[PDB]
């Protein structure tokens, strides 16, 4: 982005990530790094130690803290002190955190200069319009019974994998794919993410993924017409730009965090065709009824409501029964899945061997 | 050609000596033969 | 053939006809009429033997008016043989012609200068030439005759005194006879000639015979880093006429495309209406025309082999 929008010559740019660690030797240059590679204290490798000294030795003139809602954490804030700079800027769409550390930003980087409305930019064509929805997938009788007895930590996996959610996700994916839409399916739970992906034969990304493979998946999802949908995870929650993505679904969630909902919605707020007549992006939220998920769902969209977004309750998807094949339509498969998820908890002697 | 170029005659040839004769562990693999390499745009 | 190619060809023809014998004209004209021409084909075209084609090819090769190319050939039903091809490398021939023209004129000019100098001397017995300066240190004690050193005999004045005019006459003749070469070289310098190669020459080939044994093809070996000395040189348009019936058909297609585009953007059903009460989701004129035509007709009367291939 830096190269494309301004005349920054490539020679003066050095990217300090886990892959490459070379630093610009020209008098004045640019360093784009990450907190994990700059906030570490105990164990730095030899290759990454020279670079850190290079960063610390020079007196920088400007620091850009992208996603500044994470700088007041226990250790990330240390970088703001170690790195010498005369100007500090913070860029974040959401300025909220569960703890009380948000106010700490005042003495770390300074006050809040400017804020912008969401609906104002939406009606001016700068960001896309989204019809937020919340689908109520009533838990099937068989699964629900176990939800009563099981403890809190396993109950989560139980109400994330109810078959009705599989059917709703499968119906929506097929319906929107026919509409020529690029869909993203978020899930903070990795086991469900893999199960959904392998069941629907679609690529997925999660934390264990090497940087290149997820990059290859991202590029394919952007330009390959056959791969219309992917399956992201908590890694893609923020700061990943997909101008082609238009629809968005989520099957799991990180409890009551209001920010993750907004950051996830951001993936589709920049859809390319956000100015053609009548276009409306989509953000679905599949939640199991009569479960603790509704408690978190009504709580994790309290920030979008303040901005102006309104969630619409969808009890039933019209035309969902006539779809040819639905996952776990027979009780046999439902029973099999229930147990499957329930069970989740002398150099010469060298020749001898 | 060099000898012709010393007498002031344009040589229609050149000395042939000047003819310069010119990662690891993957995550998802159920997409075995689907991912086309769109590396550049 | 480019216009300059004709100029080069004419220059070669003039040089061969004027500065080489008769059979030389035949050999070079054969491979100027044709492009690269195999030795066997060259023999068959002129009906001369190997012992007679040898001297001709050798001399035309020493002067670089003809280039040679040897390559291994593998006939499908015979022992592999090495074939020899002959062609013309125009940059090479022109340089040889230019150098030789310059040298011949220079030699005659120098001979004119030398012949205009004092005569000299020679000894009749030992046939040793003495210059004017060298003879002046051998004259006898009487200062009457120049004596030789080896023979101790009087010296005799040398010749070349009268040739002062003949050598100038020779130069006057040569520049008149060699005029076309100078005129052709001037035009060649203005243009830029491309260096020729066996493969390049094959593009202008006129086959000599119906069933020549030599395969006039250049299939270079694969990944061969070997370099030999002096073997390198520097859509469809479719139109469619649209009739009136086709125009309305095209309009219908355009309307259908617009309808499909509108659908792609329209909102789904569940987002349209509030779905609370609905159940939860889960598993005859023709005769008239004729009588008119007859009526008007009455009026007007009243008034008056298996291989790999692709598709291109
Ligand atoms: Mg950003
Ligand atoms: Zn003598």
């Amino acid at each position: 982005q830096f190269l494309q929008w301004c005349t920054l010559q490539p020679e003066n740019c050095a990217v300090f990530t886990s892959d490459n660690k070379e630093m610009f030797q020209t008098e004045s240059g640019l360093v784009v790094s990450t907190y994990s590679m700059v906030a570490n204290t105990r164990n730095r490798s030899h290759d990454s130690q020279k670079v850190m000294d290079f960063l610390t030795g020079r007196e920088w003139g400007f620091i850009i803290l992208d996603e500044v809602h994470v700088v007041p954490a226990a250790m990330f804030r240390r970088v703001v002190s170690t790195i010498a700079a005369h100007a500090k800027l913070g860029l974040t769409a959401t300025l909220v955190r569960e703890d009380d550390k948000i106010g700490d930003l005042n003495f770390l980087i300074g006050p809040k200069l400017y804020e912008a409305n969401w609906m104002e930019l939406s009606q001016k064509g700068h960001i896309a319009n989204v019809q937020c929805a919340e689908v109520w997938c009533p838990m099937t009788a068989e699964f629900y019974q176990e939800y009563l007895r099981e403890t809190a930590r396993k109950r989560m996996l139980l109400y994330i994998m109810n078959p009705t959610k599989f059917q709703a996700c499968q119906f929506l994916i097929q319906y929107h794919e026919r509409r020529g839409d690029k869909i993203i399916v978020f899930s903070d739970n990795v086991y469900a993410l893999q199960e959904y992906a392998l069941k629907m034969g679609k690529p997925f990304i999660y934390g264990s993924t090497p940087q290149q493979e997820r990059m290859n998946i991202l590029q394919n999802f952007q330009y390959n017409d056959q791969i219309n949908t992917i399956f992201l995870s908590k890694v893609g929650d923020t700061s990943i730009d997909l101008p082609e993505a238009t629809c968005l679904i989520q099957i799991s969630s990180h409890y009551g965090s209001r920010r993750q909902e907004a950051q996830r919605l951001g993936r589709i707020l920049r859809a390319k065709r956000r100015n053609d007549e009548g276009f409306n992006a989509f953000f679905y939220s599949l939640v199991s009824k009569d479960t603790q998920e509704m408690y978190y769902s009504t709580k994790r969209q309290a920030f979008l409501v303040d901005q102006g977004y309104a969630f619409k309750v969808i009890t039933h998807l019209h035309g969902m029964e006539n779809i040819p094949n639905l996952a776990y339509a027979s009780p046999r498969e439902r029973r099999e899945l229930l147990q499957e998820v329930l069970l989740k908890n002398h150099p010469l002697i060298r020749k001898m061997y | 050609p060099r000898k012709l170029q010393d007498l002031g005659l344009k040589p229609a040839s050149v000395d042939p000596a000047t003819i310069k004769r010119q990662k690891g562990k993957i995550t998802n693999t159920h997409m075995t033969g689907i991912l086309k390499d769109y590396s550049h745009r | 053939d480019r216009p300059i190619d004709d100029i080069v060809k004419n220059l070669l023809k003039f040089v061969v006809r004027g500065f080489y014998g008769g059979s030389f004209v035949l050999v070079l004209d054969a491979i100027l009429f044709h492009s690269v021409l195999a030795e066997d084909d060259l023999k068959q075209l002129l009906s001369i033997n190997k012992t007679e084609l040898g001297p001709l090819i050798a001399r035309l090769r020493s002067d670089r008016l003809i280039s040679i190319h040897k390559q291994r050939e593998y006939p499908p039903n015979s022992k592999s043989v090495e074939r020899v091809y002959y062609y013309v490398k125009y940059p090479h021939a022109i340089d040889a012609i230019k150098w030789k023209v310059h040298q011949v004129v220079q030699r005659l000019k120098d001979d004119l200068d030398k012949n205009s100098e004092p005569n000299g001397y020679m000894c009749p017995i030992c046939l040793t030439k003495y210059t004017q300066l060298e003879a002046v240190q051998l004259l006898n004690f009487d200062r009457t005759e120049f004596l030789c050193s080896l023979c101790d005999e009087p010296l005799v004045e040398d010749d070349s005194g009268k040739k002062n005019k003949e050598k100038q006459d020779k130069l006057n003749r040569l520049m008149d006879q060699i005029q076309p070469i100078i005129d052709s070289l001037k035009k060649i310098d203005d243009s830029r000639i491309e260096e020729n190669t066996f493969e390049i020459a094959l593009a202008r080939l006129i086959p000599p015979q119906n069933q020549s044994h030599a395969a006039y093809t250049y299939n270079p070996k694969k990944g061969s880093t070997m370099f030999r000395p002096g073997d390198s040189a520097p859509a469809t348009l479719h139109i469619n006429i649209t009739t009136a019936s086709d125009e309305v058909a095209q309009r219908e297609l355009q309307e259908r495309q617009a309808e499909e585009k509108r659908k792609q953007n329209a909102v789904p059903e569940w987002h349209k209406q509030s779905t609370i009460g609905k159940t939860a989701l889960g598993r005859e004129e023709r005769e008239n025309e004729k009588t008119l035509n007859d009526y008007y007709a009455a009026l007007a009367k009243k008034q008056a082999l298996e291989d790999e291939f692709e598709d291109v």
